């Protein structure tokens, strides 16, 4: 009968379906490799689709995947076991070498850009006529990291242009340096603002940004990475 | 406690935002709205502009006298008294044709004539809005994604209301226009043809329902928990993989042993919500015309 | 085997009990303390459902079915072909749940990312524990829970459903489906929006965030923005649980009736439950 066709069909629709979704869930990070970066000798049962292209507004370029895949970094850990499926030890200051959580991934050292080609992401002081909008403004508040210690001053928010958005906070240091603190890692309060994931020595290793009116989605990996490092690896330095 | 990013802390404003021109015509689009701070603690803060149009005028104002219809009748059942509108509001229902009327259009005003006029501004509304979701995507050049999966919910409304009842000759298998009497025609069409668990596309239905709270509930958690390394920005992270994209995939590579990449999750994401109503169109749709009894049909499983 | 950018973040740490210990991966899965724990959850609870199966006298995938204690039992112990194992395959479930969610905070831990995912698996299971412990005990019975089997599980449903007349009534489930719908329609647009831009008419360059900003305000006159629809998809998911959970803990507590009878309440206001006309008049 028809609905026993029916129902027969969209098994085999819902195999095939399965198949196309899993393989174009394939398109980064395969062929699958051993721990040494060779490619591993059992890849499963789904093969990897033909590659597709994206074109790249602005003159940037196209980017086809599935393609060869390469760190294009040098990865500082090494094996603590004789044989597969153990961790690997950082070789040197995690934090420094962007191992583990504070990892970061090779991204173009080119800004993100808006629809219009412009850079998403501007201070806020560049950024014509934006502002603070609603909640507390953090410009002009201390600081303070994990160990409870001030780490330096907050002198803008970085924002999204085209979204409207906080994305980072810029953050001058006892030197007159600045960083930038992702906004999601900090916490605004009425009189600080306060990173669990820093204790306050931790801010002067903060990746640094070439220009300082301009992030790279290097940059802001690098950055972003560091931060988020510091949960496991400021860990000592925190802190009931 | 840690900022989990649920909430903004901070919101900023710029000049409104009047979007990408592309092939767009600016003529047709509206100013912006109020910005409204509230919704800016979760979502964007500005309302508008709003791209109208001859074809947009039209599913407006079809769909408006979809509504008014309806609302017309409320009112005489009502016998036009607000505080007995307000009380039975729930209880008040724009009822089909009797199957005596077969699929004619020769049913009195008040016994089924309303029906099939507010039905028709529906059909327009709905078709007209349809035609939009295609022709403002293709306007900024964008993929027809919207339309398609849009097409799939059509698909069970249609069924519903036009293509079954077409099929079973009679206007009267159609869904009234009520709150609780809907509910009361879901129980019945249920009721009639021998349970719907037994029915198994409404299974997969259901499967797919669950499945996109479910693949919601992870994705949504999952943007939220690398949007420290900016995952949201999802369109940037499929064109230049980022330590976000690679710390998703590796949460769900290690919890469950495989993964997606930051494009294909929303190929899962597409194709779980849209099978939802494709299913169940079906089911529904062999419901009487091909099944008339689902556990019936269960016991020979053809 | 390892995805190509994988070894980076295979560091040691993270790990909640045990410390280095349980430090190590099978293949793609982390372990863990808590994967050790799932494991021993889920391999006892599915020896178990195969013992009963063993006393039902099935292996048939669709018949197996794990029945809770009859209603007689209260909220004691009950022998073990005559509920015992259901008793004790809840007790593995809940387990297995509780060590899944526990084994992602782990990974979370080792990744350095949010606890938004675990957090969110909790809703989850918490409504199998609404439908399995809570409502169980407030009722004061183990057999008001339903049966583990892929067809018998429906009978309850569908039993407990019409106990209370069209459960479509229930306003707490009223207000669940809504966010089941919701959620599925912005789960859809969602999809569609990103895909939308990143695959553009042929020849075409990769659309922006700002496209897609822009075609939802054509559209509706509205965007949620980036993170707003990743909040919001998280947002309706877990209402329409959390939703899905108050329906039923008070059903059969609380309200036990009909349930197309709670409006009455609306109906019977004093300044128009007499007024002639309408429905209800
Ligand atoms: C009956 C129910 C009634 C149906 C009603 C409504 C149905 C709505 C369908 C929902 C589609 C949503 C998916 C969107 C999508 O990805 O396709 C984009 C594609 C267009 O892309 P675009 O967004 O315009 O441009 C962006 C890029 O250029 C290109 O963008 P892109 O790369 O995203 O698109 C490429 C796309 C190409 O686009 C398509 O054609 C999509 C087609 C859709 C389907 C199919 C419907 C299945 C229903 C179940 C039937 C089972 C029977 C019961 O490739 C696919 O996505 C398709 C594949 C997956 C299916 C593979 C399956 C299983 C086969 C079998 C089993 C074999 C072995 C097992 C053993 O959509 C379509 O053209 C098809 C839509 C239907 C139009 C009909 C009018 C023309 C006649
Ligand atoms: C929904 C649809 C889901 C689609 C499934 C897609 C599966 C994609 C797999 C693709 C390959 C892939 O890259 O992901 C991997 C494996 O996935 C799983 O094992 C895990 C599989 C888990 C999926 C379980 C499915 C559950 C069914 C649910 C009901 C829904 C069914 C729908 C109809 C990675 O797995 C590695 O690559 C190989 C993949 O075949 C190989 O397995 C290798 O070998 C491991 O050596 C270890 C030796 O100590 C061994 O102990 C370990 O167990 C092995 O896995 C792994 O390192
Ligand atoms: C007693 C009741 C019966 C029952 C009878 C029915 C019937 C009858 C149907 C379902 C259907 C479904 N049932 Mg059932 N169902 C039962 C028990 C269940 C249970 C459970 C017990 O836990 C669950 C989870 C479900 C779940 C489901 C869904 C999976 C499915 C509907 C999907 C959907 O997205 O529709 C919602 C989506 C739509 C209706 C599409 C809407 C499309 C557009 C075009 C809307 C236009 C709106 C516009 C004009 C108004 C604009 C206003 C705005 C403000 C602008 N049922 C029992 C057995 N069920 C449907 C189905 O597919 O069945 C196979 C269906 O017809
Ligand atoms: C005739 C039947 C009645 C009915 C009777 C009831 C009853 C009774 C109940 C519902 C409940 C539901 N109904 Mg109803 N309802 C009906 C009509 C409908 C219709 C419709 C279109 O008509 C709809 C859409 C719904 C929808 C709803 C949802 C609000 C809710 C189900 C989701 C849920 O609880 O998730 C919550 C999610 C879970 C419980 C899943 C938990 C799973 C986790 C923790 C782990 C599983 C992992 C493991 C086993 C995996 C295996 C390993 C593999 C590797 C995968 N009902 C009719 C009128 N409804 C239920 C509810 O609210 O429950 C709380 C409920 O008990
Ligand atoms: C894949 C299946 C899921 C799904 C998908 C889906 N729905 C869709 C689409 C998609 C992809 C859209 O592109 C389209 C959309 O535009 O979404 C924003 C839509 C849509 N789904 C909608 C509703 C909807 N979808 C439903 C469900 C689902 N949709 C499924 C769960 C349901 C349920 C669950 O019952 C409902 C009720 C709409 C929000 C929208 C289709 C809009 C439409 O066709 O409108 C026509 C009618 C009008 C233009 C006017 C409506 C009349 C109003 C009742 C009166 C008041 C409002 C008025 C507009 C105010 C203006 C006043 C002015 C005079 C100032
Ligand atoms: C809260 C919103 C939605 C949600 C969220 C959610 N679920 C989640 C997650 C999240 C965020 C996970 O992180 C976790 C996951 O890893 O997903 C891939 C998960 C998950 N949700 C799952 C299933 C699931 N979720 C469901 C629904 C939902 N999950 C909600 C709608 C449903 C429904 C709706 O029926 C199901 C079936 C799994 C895919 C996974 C949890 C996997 C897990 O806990 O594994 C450890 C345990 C085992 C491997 C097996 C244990 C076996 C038992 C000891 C015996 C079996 C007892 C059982 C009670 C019998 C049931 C018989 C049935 C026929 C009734
Ligand atoms: C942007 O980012 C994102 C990604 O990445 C870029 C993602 O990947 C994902 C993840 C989403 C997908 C991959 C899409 C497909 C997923 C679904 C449709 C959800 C449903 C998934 C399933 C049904 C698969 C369930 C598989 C499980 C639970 C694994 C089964 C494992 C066992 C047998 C359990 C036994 C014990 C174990 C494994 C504990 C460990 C102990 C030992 C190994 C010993 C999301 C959400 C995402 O947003
Ligand atoms: C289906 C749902 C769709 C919504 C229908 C929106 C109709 C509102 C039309 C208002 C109008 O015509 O212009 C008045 C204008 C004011 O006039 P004005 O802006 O057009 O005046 C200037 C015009 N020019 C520059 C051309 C001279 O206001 C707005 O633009 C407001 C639009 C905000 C509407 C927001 C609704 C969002 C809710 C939807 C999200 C939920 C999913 C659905
Ligand atoms: C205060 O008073 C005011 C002024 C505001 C008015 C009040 C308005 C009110 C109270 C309105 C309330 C509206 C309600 C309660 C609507 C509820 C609608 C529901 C629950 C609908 C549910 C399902 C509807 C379906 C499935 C409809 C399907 C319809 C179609 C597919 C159209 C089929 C087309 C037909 C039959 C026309 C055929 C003719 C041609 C030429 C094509
Ligand atoms: C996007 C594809 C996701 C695939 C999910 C498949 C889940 C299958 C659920 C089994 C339902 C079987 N049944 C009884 C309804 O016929
Ligand atoms: C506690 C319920 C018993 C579950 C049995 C184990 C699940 C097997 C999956 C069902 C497969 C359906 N199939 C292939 C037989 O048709
Ligand atoms: C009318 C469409 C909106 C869907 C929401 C469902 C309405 C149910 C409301 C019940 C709440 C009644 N309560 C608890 C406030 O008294
Ligand atoms: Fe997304």
């Amino acid at each position: 009968d028809l609905a026993s066709l029916a129902i027969y069909s969209f098994w085999i629709f819902l195999a095939g379906l399965i198949y196309y979704l899993q393989t174009e869930n394939m398109r980064e990070g395969y062929p699958l490799e051993n721990e040494d970066g060779t490619p591993a000798a059992n890849q499963g049962p789904f093969p990897l689709p033909k590659p597709k292209t994206f074109i790249l507004p602005h003159g940037r370029g196209t980017l086809t995947v599935p393609g060869p895949e390469s760190e294009d970094r040098p990865i500082a850990l090494a094996r603590t076991a004789v044989s597969e499926g153990f961790p690997h030890a950082p070789t040197g200051d995690p934090m420094k070498d962007g191992v583990g959580p504070a990892s970061w991934v090779a991204r173009r050292d080119l800004p993100e850009l808006d629809g219009h080609g412009h850079n998403k992401i501007k201070p806020m002081k560049a950024a014509a006529g934006f502002h603070v909008s609603a909640g507390k403004n953090p410009i002009g508040l201390p600081v303070r990291g994990c160990d409870l210690e001030i780490a330096g001053k907050v002198v803008d928010i970085w924002v999204d242009i085209p979204e409207q958005m906080a994305r980072f906070l810029e953050v001058e240091l006892k030197d007159g340096s600045t960083r930038l603190l992702p906004m999601q890692m900090v916490k605004v309060q009425s009189n600080r603002v306060h990173v669990n994931a820093l204790s306050s020595d931790l801010f002067a290793g903060i990746p640094t940004i070439k220009s300082p009116t301009e992030v790279t989605l290097l940059e802001e990996d690098k950055i972003c990475g560091y931060v988020a490092g510091g949960l496991m690896y400021a860990a000592p330095k925190r802190k009931s | 406690a840690e900022y989990q990013n649920i909430f903004s802390q901070v919101q900023v404003r710029g000049p409104a935002d009047l979007g990408m021109t592309e092939d767009v015509n600016l003529a047709n689009r509206s100013g912006v709205g109020p910005f409204s701070t509230l919704l800016g603690w979760f979502g964007n803060a500005q309302l508008g502009p709003i791209y109208l149009g001859s074809l947009g005028v039209l599913s407006l104002f079809s769909g408006l006298m979809w509504f008014f219809t309806i609302g017309i009748w409320f009112w005489y059942q009502a016998g036009w008294n607000p505080a007995v509108f307000l009380r039975d509001l729930f209880f008040f229902s724009l009822e089909p044709p009797a199957p005596e009327y077969g699929l004619s259009f020769a049913a009195p005003l008040k016994e089924g004539g309303l029906w099939l006029i507010a039905s028709f501004f529906m059909f327009v509304a709905v078709w007209s809005w349809w035609g939009r979701t295609y022709l403002r995507a293709q306007a900024l050049g964008m993929g027809k994604h919207t339309a398609w999966a849009f097409l799939s919910a059509i698909w069970l409304w249609m069924v519903l209301g036009f293509i079954r009842p077409i099929l079973m000759g009679s206007w009267s298998e159609a869904v009234p226009y009520g709150i609780f009497s809907h509910l009361d025609w879901t129980n019945n069409f249920s009721l009639v043809h021998g349970n719907l668990f037994y029915n198994p596309f409404h299974g997969l239905s259901i499967a797919f329902l669950y499945g996109s709270a479910l693949l919601f509930a992870m994705h949504g958690a999952t943007i939220l928990a690398v949007s420290r390394f900016g995952g949201e920005r999802e369109l940037e992270q499929i064109a230049d993989r980022g330590t976000a994209a690679e710390r998703a995939a590796l949460f769900w590579r290690w919890t469950m042993g495989f993964n997606a990449t930051m494009e294909g999750i929303h190929r899962w994401a597409i194709w779980m919500a849209v099978l939802v109503t494709l299913t169940g169109g079906i089911g529904i749709l062999l419901s009487g015309t091909v099944v008339d009894n689902w556990y019936v049909w269960g016991q020979n499983h053809g | 085997a390892l995805l190509s950018f994988e070894r980076k973040y295979r560091v040691p740490g993270g790990t909640l009990v045990g410390g280095n210990l349980f430090d190590f991966w099978v293949g793609p899965f982390y372990v863990g303390f808590f994967g050790v724990a799932t494991f021993f959850f889920a391999a006892l609870g599915i020896i178990l459902i195969a013992w009963s199966a063993v006393l039902q006298g099935t292996w048939n995938p669709q018949l197996i079915s794990v029945y809770p204690p009859a209603l007689e039992y209260g909220l004691g112990g009950a022998p073990l072909a005559k509920g015992g194992l259901w008793q004790i395959i809840t007790i593995c479930a809940t387990g297995a749940f509780v060590s899944w969610a526990l084994r992602e905070v782990e990974i979370c831990r080792k990744l350095g990312i949010g606890y938004h995912i675990p957090f969110a698996f909790a809703f989850a299971i918490l409504a199998y524990l609404t439908l399995v412990l809570f409502r169980p005990v407030m009722m004061g019975a183990w057999g008001y829970a339903f049966p583990y089997g892929i067809w018998t599980h429906l009978d309850w449903v569908s039993n407990t459903g019409y106990t209370y007349g069209n459960f479509h009534y229930n306003p707490a489930h009223m207000i669940a489906i809504s966010f089941f719908f919701t959620n599925a329609l912005a789960l859809a647009l969602h999809g569609a929006l990103v895909l939308s831009a990143a695959n553009p008419e042929k020849g075409k360059e990769m659309r922006t965030p700002d496209h897609e900003d822009t075609f939802f305000r054509d559209l509706v006159g509205y965007s949620i923005g980036t993170l707003g629809i990743h909040r919001l998809g998280l947002l309706l998911s877990l209402s329409a649980v959390f939703f899905s959970a108050l329906c039923m803990i008070i059903t059969g507590t609380i309200w036990f009736d009909q349930w197309v009878d709670w409006w009455q309440w609306w109906v019977k206001l004093p300044w128009w439950a007499n007024i002639p006309g309408g429905i209800n008049g």
